[PDB]
């Protein structure tokens, strides 16, 4: 199976630098070109540089030129890109990707997200979302945990360690006007649940390497 | 049951004639001759019996009637290279090499981009390209998507370059 | 630059109905030996781009034969004979006849369903949030089609207005449906001034608004 | 005011056929969707169906999906439910409404006065 993870992202002011990597697996790494695509906020997709096979001959968009480089080690199968006097119109998760006879981008990563920001890394503050009153004639209840005031992105939420998932919605993060993120997670259970099972969230902000267990209770 | 330029006969299948067997109606196509050097409108029906037949020295340029431009100026550009090729893919009337990708949706030979060029232990050339002063290592795929796209080059030697 | 600029931006196709997406670009594909670099890709939510169609109509691999490819020029489509669930996402077109690689904006294909209201629910704030000083109030619609949706927030019958913020699931996988949560936000002394929190909705799937309330002070 | 009137109610069989219709007066309703509900009886209006604008396409309840069928005529400020199929269970008084949010809330501000159907059980 071919295979590449990106890593190497994360929070970096403006100005600074970082260097992105891109370890391949399942394929001759030396015997392919290998390029770096990014997807921005408003979804789009922008090509970013081409490598070819040792590195000899490089290849650049023109709003990146004289900041990104684009380079491999092909003894640890390893792409690279560093990134020097990073601009907030930076912010994307990039991803590396590997042609084929039939595309250019035939195989992808993941991605690694780049946050281009002044703002500093904060763990979040996991409140409960439960009902006023205990359970109400309804034959289904809702509850939920708000994860509030974290940066930068993402966090992941499950519930009872995954063992849930049927009727989950974790949501989109909203950007608060504080420069913060915020997220819900919630799920619907049968009412007559509410008293012989448990239900906790499980947050994991790794940025600021924060791991919460929220047992959510109707008070 | 039998491929292109055959014929069932008797149980087996073998080549047809192009003089015998071609009195119905084929589509043009245009085709270059090695031996004579010169290229000409043949029917589908009698050019696919030649190539049952074992005559490498033609091959197919484009479809219909022989029209000069930049497409039928490729067409004999790829028969030069084609003695380089490693790769020989039956693609419709074509055949195609190491710098293309058949389009199975078209029947077409279509030519790769240069970095979807898989190295492997491709034949190694060292070329010069216009405007520069600076040689560059390339292989057979790569050289074929240059020429393709009609782009500067010279080759200098075959096997990577010494410097 | 070539501009690729596809349409429509978005469309609600009923499982086994066919759908089509076109591709405008501003400058013809179609190079002077008859070759045209045209390519589509899928992201689906949460995941990277992968390909579909190569060279205007050639299949991808492991791509299902009911996608095709077809067009010259300027002039492209791509067209899904029957689609199903697993369809769903942002469909780009891709362009390299012509240097720097460029995509299309991106087409949104979403699953159409019948029409679904929403359950809503209402969680006050919690004890622990409100011994920090804030207090947020959470507004659910539950598993609800179309996407269209209004929340409104009032205390004490005073209608509010920048208050909140919103944010909706992707579709649902299993049910096609989507989930809302709205965030009303107030801090500790002005939530304590008022008794009566609701959150009304409406959605076209609903004669009437929905209100969900309760009484600060019984929780 | 903004009148709305449906018209078209009648009984028919099982399997059989109806076309409504619910024309407009005092506004245009070109810039509106314009939605279909019914209420049996006794019970509960619920959603029908609902005719967006032109190009944006129609939606339907799940107890008519595939049997009714909805459309719009901007030029005579009508739109027309067209019932088949027809069951016992779509005997009911049918509305008309339209949305007066034109990004399709479901602000329902006004309402016709409802068209009886009757569908012939036994």
């Amino acid at each position: 199976e071919v295979q590449l993870v990106e890593s190497d992202g994360g929070l970096v002011q403006p100005g600074g630098s970082l260097k992105l990597s891109c370890a391949a697996s399942g394929f001759t790494f030396s015997d392919y070109y290998m390029a770096w695509v990014r997807q921005g906020p408003g979804k789009g997709l922008e090509w970013v540089a081409t490598i070819n096979y040792d590195g000899s001959s490089t290849y650049y968009r023109e709003s990146v030129k004289g900041r990104f480089t684009i380079s491999r080690d092909n003894a640890k199968n390893t792409l690279y890109l560093q990134m020097n006097s990073l601009r907030a119109e930076d912010t994307a998760t990039y991803y590396c990707a590997r042609p084929s006879t039939e595309a250019l981008f035939a195989y992808w990563g993941h991605g690694t997200l780049v946050t281009v920001s002044s703002a500093s890394t904060k763990g979040p503050s996991v409140f409960p979302l439960a009902p006023c009153s205990r359970s109400t004639s309804e034959s289904t209840a809702a509850l939920g945990c708000l994860v509030k005031d974290y940066f930068p992105e993402p966090v992941t939420v499950s519930w009872n360690s995954g063992a849930l998932t049927s009727g989950v919605h974790t949501f989109p993060a909203v950007l608060q006007s504080s420069g913060l993120y915020s997220l819900s997670s919630v799920v619907t259970v049968p009412s007559s649940s509410l008293g012989t099972k448990t239900y906790t969230c499980n947050v994991d902000h790794k940025p600021s390497n924060t791991k919460v267990d929220k047992r959510v209770e109707s008070s | 049951h039998c491929q292109l330029g055959q014929k069932q006969s008797g149980s087996e299948c073998i080549c047809m004639s192009p003089e015998e067997d071609c009195s119905h109606h084929s589509e043009d196509l245009c085709v270059f001759d090695t031996d004579s050097n010169d290229y000409f409108t043949s029917p589908a029906c009698k050019f696919l019996a030649e190539k049952c037949l074992n005559n490498q020295q033609l091959h197919f340029l484009h479809i219909g009637s022989c029209q000069d431009g930049r497409q039928l100026e490729w067409g004999l550009e790829r028969t030069r290279l084609s003695s380089a090729s490693t790769k020989k893919e039956s693609c419709g009337y074509d055949t195609c090499y190491d710098w293309e990708k058949c389009s199975a949706s078209t029947s077409k030979c279509v030519c790769l981009l240069p970095p979807q060029c898989f190295k492997g232990g491709n034949q190694l050339y060292c070329v010069k390209m216009g405007s520069s002063t600076s040689e560059k290592t390339l292989n057979i795929c790569e050289v074929g998507t240059i020429r393709c796209a009609n782009r500067k080059m010279e080759i200098l030697h075959p096997g990577k370059c010494l410097a | 630059d070539v501009v690729l600029t596809q349409t429509p931006s978005t469309l609600s196709v009923t499982p086994g109905q066919p759908a089509s997406i076109s591709c405008r670009s501003s400058q013809s594909l179609l190079n002077d030996v008859g070759n045209t670099y045209l390519y589509w890709y899928l992201q689906k939510p949460g995941q990277s781009p992968q390909l579909l169609i190569y060279l205007v109509s050639d299949l991808g691999s492991g791509v299902p034969n009911r996608f095709s490819g077809s067009g010259s020029g300027t002039d492209f489509t791509l067209k899904i004979s029957r689609v199903e669930a697993e369809d769903v996402g942002i469909y780009y077109c891709m362009q390299a006849s012509h240097a720097p690689y460029t995509f299309g904006q991106g087409t949104n294909l979403e699953i159409k369903r019948t029409v679904a209201a929403p359950s809503v629910f209402i969680f006050p704030p919690s004890d622990e949030q409100l011994k920090s000083g804030t207090a947020s109030v959470v507004c659910l619609l539950n598993n609800f089609y179309p996407r269209e949706a209004k929340v409104q927030w009032k205390v004490d019958n005073a209608l509010q207005s920048g208050n909140s913020q919103e944010s909706v699931t992707e579709q649902d996988s299993k049910d096609s449906t989507y989930s809302l949560s709205s965030t009303l936000t107030l801090s500790k002394a002005d939530y304590e001034k008022h008794k009566v929190y609701a959150c009304e909705v409406t959605h076209q799937g609903l004669s009437s608004p929905v209100t969900k309330s309760f009484n600060r002070g019984e929780c | 005011q903004v009148q709305l009137q449906e018209s078209g109610g009648g009984l028919v069989q099982p399997g059989g056929s109806l076309r409504l219709s619910c024309a407009a007066s005092g506004r245009t309703i070109s810039r509106y969707a314009m939605s279909w509900f019914r209420q049996a009886p006794g019970k509960e209006r619920e959603f029908v169906a609902v005719a967006r604008r032109s190009g944006d396409g129609a939606f339907y309840a799940d107890s008519v999906q595939g049997r009714f069928t909805v459309s719009r005529d901007d030029a005579k400020n009508t739109v027309y439910l067209q019932m088949n199929s027809l069951k016992p269970e779509d005997t009911a008084v049918y509305y008309c409404a339209i949305d007066s949010d034109t990004f399709y809330s479901g602000s329902y501000d006004y309402w016709g006065q409802g068209t009886q159907v009757t569908v012939s059980s036994e």
